[PDB]
């Protein structure tokens, strides 16, 4: 029940998860996989560590038998019951321990895939006990630093573009990549290769941290490998570029180097903090003189609609270092407990709308938009489960990681499998005129998805034309 | 080495799950009556 790095040294302990009664480990739609850890299951015969449903069929005996194997803690229950296949086949599960930092409710055992032939049972637990560094994801520009922590995909990966749905690699930048359903990439691995005819092949690994180039300023990222090449140990390489934009990009492949592996990834979080022009007024030569909005940067404003209590500052933090629940966002949706940005402050961008008249700024590169059902009915943040409040899509007594579709699910049973957005939250501000509004007040005037948020802000401000 | 009884319906779900699993010679008869492989089984798995 220890394992040890032989590099480092590191001491693994995971006896906090020793509890005879154990956990359920999820399949199919009611299907119950009673398992335990370093000791046998409760609901199953003695000596086996995990068993099937209503009929105890074991898939293997418990034992302390730990392997560190590339970043990966593997527990290995051999010799269940006899598997049909062929002659003296037995059932087998090998149960990994993957490292994530982020604590939360998907710290369980999911089941990721199956091998018929063989008679193995894939099986992942990502917790932040099976973690030995920390998460070295930023690297130094100069002064400023500069972080890849939001781009980290946390409820699985990035989809590869077919470049001669049916994917081709999985994609994760900082953590190993996040188990997903039916597709059995090694856990552990960060750049998943997937063929048309044979299994997932790891040809990523987490190295290190981002390193810099100096001349064109591009940061490069590196995953190496722990199987071998076709001509030889596998290797794939992310490059990235300065793309300013509503979207955050995604690694695509442009190389395909017959042992190695090219990624370009054209993203603004890969862009330095520009500093605005003229400060916080606007300036376009239809009109041809400036508004002054550095008089609304005074202070924070409380903008609320159906529950939803925002914070709105014009060139000014949402939220200040008081509360700072919200840092770097222009825009922040408060819960008082967590809090998500709407457009980072940097970003921000002034436009003159000629149909209006009137003065458009807009932040952009939030936080990940709100993940909805396959079905398009958007999931309800926060619901109870058993008697639990939950933040984000679970993996409790269902395979795909599922939401809820109304305020509890205990008490209607309303629920559907999540599909996370590949694009972040933006918000926009149209300042519209009014003589008599001195110092005015910003409303709510459209919500779509929470993927968008646009304010009408009435001021004295953006008239005078007199 | 039979699959029969519960033992055959427990592991039908295991591998057809969501997709759903059908009993149709039969499934008891290529499975229980004799022995099969898991292959010979997820042919019987509900269309997808
Ligand atoms: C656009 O509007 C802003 C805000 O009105 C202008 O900047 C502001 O300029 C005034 C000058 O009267 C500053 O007021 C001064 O404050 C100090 C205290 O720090 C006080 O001792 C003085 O008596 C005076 O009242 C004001 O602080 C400053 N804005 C802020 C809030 O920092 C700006 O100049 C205008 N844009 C242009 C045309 O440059
Ligand atoms: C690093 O900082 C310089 C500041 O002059 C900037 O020009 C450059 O774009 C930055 N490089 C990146 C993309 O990190
Ligand atoms: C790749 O090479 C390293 C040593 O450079 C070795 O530790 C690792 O096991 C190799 N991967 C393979 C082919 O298993």
């Amino acid at each position: 029940c220890q394992v040890t790095n032989p590099s480092t040294g590191h001491l693994f302990d995971l006896s906090s998860l020793s509890g005879r009664a154990g956990f359920t480990a999820a399949y199919s739609e009611k299907g119950l996989v009673y398992m335990s850890i370093c000791g046998e299951n409760e609901n199953c015969p003695p000596g086996v560590g995990a068993c099937f449903g209503q009929t105890r069929i074991s898939v293997g005996k418990a034992n302390k038998r730990l392997r560190y194997v590339d970043q990966v803690l593997q527990l290995v229950y051999k010799d269940g019951s006899p598997c049909p296949s062929k002659s003296g086949l037995s059932y087998k599960s090998v149960i990994s321990f993957v490292c994530r930092p982020e604590a939360g409710p998907t710290n369980r055992p999911m089941l990721i895939s199956l091998d018929k032939q063989t008679c193995t049972l894939f099986f992942s637990w990502h917790t932040p006990l099976a973690c030995e560094q920390a998460t070295e994801c930023s690297v130094r520009n100069g002064s400023s630093i500069v972080d890849l922590s939001p781009l980290i995909h946390r409820t699985g990966g990035y989809e590869a573009y077919d470049e001669s749905t049916n994917p081709d690699f999985y994609i994760n930048i900082c953590q190993p990549l996040n188990p997903m359903h039916a597709v059995p990439c090694p856990a552990g691995a960060a750049v998943c290769k997937v063929p048309i005819d044979g299994p997932p092949i790891d040809i990523g690994r987490v190295a290190g941290p981002p390193i810099l180039n100096p001349i064109a300023n591009e940061i490069y990222l590196n995953f190496e490998s722990s199987t071998p090449c076709l001509a030889d140990n596998y290797t794939s390489l992310i490059a990235f570029h300065c793309k300013r934009g509503v979207s955050m990009g995604t690694p695509k492949l442009l190389r395909t180097s017959e042992c190695d592996f090219v990624f370009e990834w054209e993203t603004p979080v890969v862009c330095p903090d520009e500093v605005r022009m003229d400060g916080c007024t606007l300036t376009d030569e239809q009109l041809l003189y400036s508004f002054n909005l550095s008089s609304l940067s005074t202070s924070t404003f409380k903008v609320t609609r159906d529950s939803r209590t925002y914070s709105v500052g014009v060139c000014t933090f949402a939220v200040g270092p008081e509360q700072g629940g919200c840092k770097d966002g222009g825009v922040c949706l408060l819960s008082g407990t967590k809090g998500a940005s709407f457009g980072r402050l940097q970003s921000m961008k002034l436009d003159y709308r000629h149909q209006d008249e009137a003065v458009v700024l807009s932040y952009v590169n939030g936080d990940r938009c709100p993940p909805e059902t396959d079905d398009g009915v958007p999931c309800v943040f926060p619901f109870i489960f058993n008697g639990k409040s939950y933040e984000e899509c679970i993996i409790e007594s269902r395979a795909k990681l599922w939401c809820s579709t109304t305020a509890d699910y205990d008490r209607d049973h309303e629920w559907g499998f999540c599909r996370h957005s590949n694009s972040y939250r933006t918000s926009s501000i149209i300042f519209k005129c009014d003589e008599d509004e001195d110092i005015g007040r910003p409303q709510v005037f459209s919500e779509v998805r929470g993927c968008d948020v646009t304010f009408e802000w009435k001021t004295k401000v953006v008239c005078p034309p007199k | 080495e039979t699959l029969c009884g519960g033992e055959l319906v427990d592991t039908l779900q295991f591998v057809c799950g969501d997709r759903g699993f059908y009993f149709s010679r039969g499934i008891v008869e290529e499975c229980c009556f004799r022995s099969c492989d898991l292959a010979l089984l997820e042919t019987y798995c509900a269309t997808p």
